[PDB]
């Protein structure tokens, strides 16, 4: 508890053994028969565990480019040139840069935005995900990939994640959107 | 996909391979004795039933060897010699391995049953004849008030013989279950939502008290 709190602190915790996730939370309504990916703490983005990486072996094989895509997003842009420069063992060589390389600072970034205010809030007021998607891409180049929504819309700050909603999927002004952006 | 478990796979391989070998060997001996020796123009023959052969092969696999029934064709006797060399190793390894597998089942499975309005206390952690007797000597002490609390032990081990005796002596009011408080199913088994209290006991003599705590 804190002066002018508590469970409102945003957490992410790595777990070595998946089934320990049951201890990580309360107001949980869980069953130990649930596999990790269905558990409330994982669905809220509070848990993470190395077991969810295992299909990176198989996906690696089925489409190599998909494994490059996940690396280009999650690393923020660790290209094989950087891996080579680190493999020289000199440490991460840097300094000022030429404009020719510094142009790459216009990469796309993963960002999160709120429908509570600003130009998109009109869709948060009872619109649908497809209306928002088409609008935001068209006016900002912002590409929307999912929602982050309170579990307790009727209470806690927990929010669950919705990958790729349908076109006619309803919106709330409390929703936050996972997006890809250039600014 | 019905053999879902490694022990159950091993069990069905053992039983079926043993029974199918015993039955087929009995058929072969039944053929030999009833047909007779071909190099004696089938004159030397002996009219066993299949069932007498099946019995006789069990009586020889086990090395019991009555000699109420025995082979008398030369092919029969040579088959019995081969059968002894092979199947003594089969029977003598099969019976212990079946006995281990059928001996593996957990005794203290099942679940506690809640009596009408009666209190119970779950007890867990370092459960042994020592810690349980030290506990129960005071907890059930005759100079306490006659309070009807039942004690429900919950631990991973099979109880040792001294503890099984103590549990049988207190059978009216003390219970034990295989399991751990780390599993929500075991907590449901002991109906801990409806327990009056839960006690967690420490191994005072452990190699690291920070690890035990
Ligand atoms: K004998």
């Amino acid at each position: 508890t804190f002066d002018d709190a508590g469970a409102n602190v945003p957490l992410i915790t790595e777990l070595a053994n998946d089934s320990n996730v049951q201890f990580l939370d309360q107001d949980d309504d869980d069953d130990p028969d649930t596999e990790l990916y269905m558990t409330q703490p994982f669905a809220c983005g509070t848990a993470f565990a190395v077991s969810v990486l295992d299909s990176l072996m198989s996906t690696s094989y089925f489409n190599d480019n998909a494994l490059t895509l996940i690396r280009t997003l999650i690393t923020g842009g660790a290209t094989p040139e950087l891996e080579q420069i680190l493999a020289e063992g000199a440490g991460m060589r840097g300094g000022y840069c030429s404009p020719a390389v510094l142009a790459n600072r216009d990469r796309c970034r993963v960002a999160q935005i709120s429908l509570f205010d600003g130009p998109l809030a009109q869709f948060g007021q009872g619109g649908h995900y497809g209306e928002l998607f088409v609008y935001a891409l068209r006016h900002f180049g912002i590409l929307c990939i999912g929602l982050y929504r309170f579990r307790d819309t009727n209470p806690s700050s927990k929010r669950y994640v919705i990958t790729n909603p349908p076109e006619d999927f309803p919106l709330l002004p409390t929703d936050q959107v996972y997006v890809l952006t250039y600014k | 996909n019905v053999l879902k478990t490694s022990t159950l796979i091993r069990l069905v391989q053992l039983v079926v391979s043993f029974v199918s070998l015993w039955l087929t060997a009995a058929g072969f001996l039944h053929l030999l004795e009833n047909s007779g020796d071909p190099f004696f123009d089938f004159g030397n023959a002996q009219h066993l039933t299949y069932w007498e052969c099946l019995y006789f092969l069990m009586v020889t696999m086990s090395t019991v060897g009555f000699g109420d029934i025995f082979a008398t064709t030369v092919l029969g006797r040579t088959f019995v010699v081969i059968f002894i060399m092979i199947f003594i190793g089969l029977f003598a390894s099969f019976i212990p391995e079946i006995a281990e597998i059928l001996g593996k089942r957990q005794k203290y499975g099942g679940s506690y049953k809640k009596e009408r309005g009666k209190r119970h206390v779950v007890v867990c952690g370092y459960i042994t004849f020592d810690s349980v007797s030290n506990f129960l000597k005071d907890f059930l002490h005759k100079d306490r008030e006659d309070v009807d609390v039942e004690i429900v032990f919950l631990h991973k081990g099979l109880p040792g013989l001294e503890l099984e005796g103590l549990l049988k002596r207190h059978f009216t009011q003390v219970e034990y279950f295989w399991g751990s408080v780390m599993d929500a199913n075991d907590l449901e088994r002991v109906k801990i939502q409806e327990a009056d209290a839960c006690l967690v006991l420490a191994n005072k003599y452990c190699q690291d008290p920070d690890q035990e705590d």
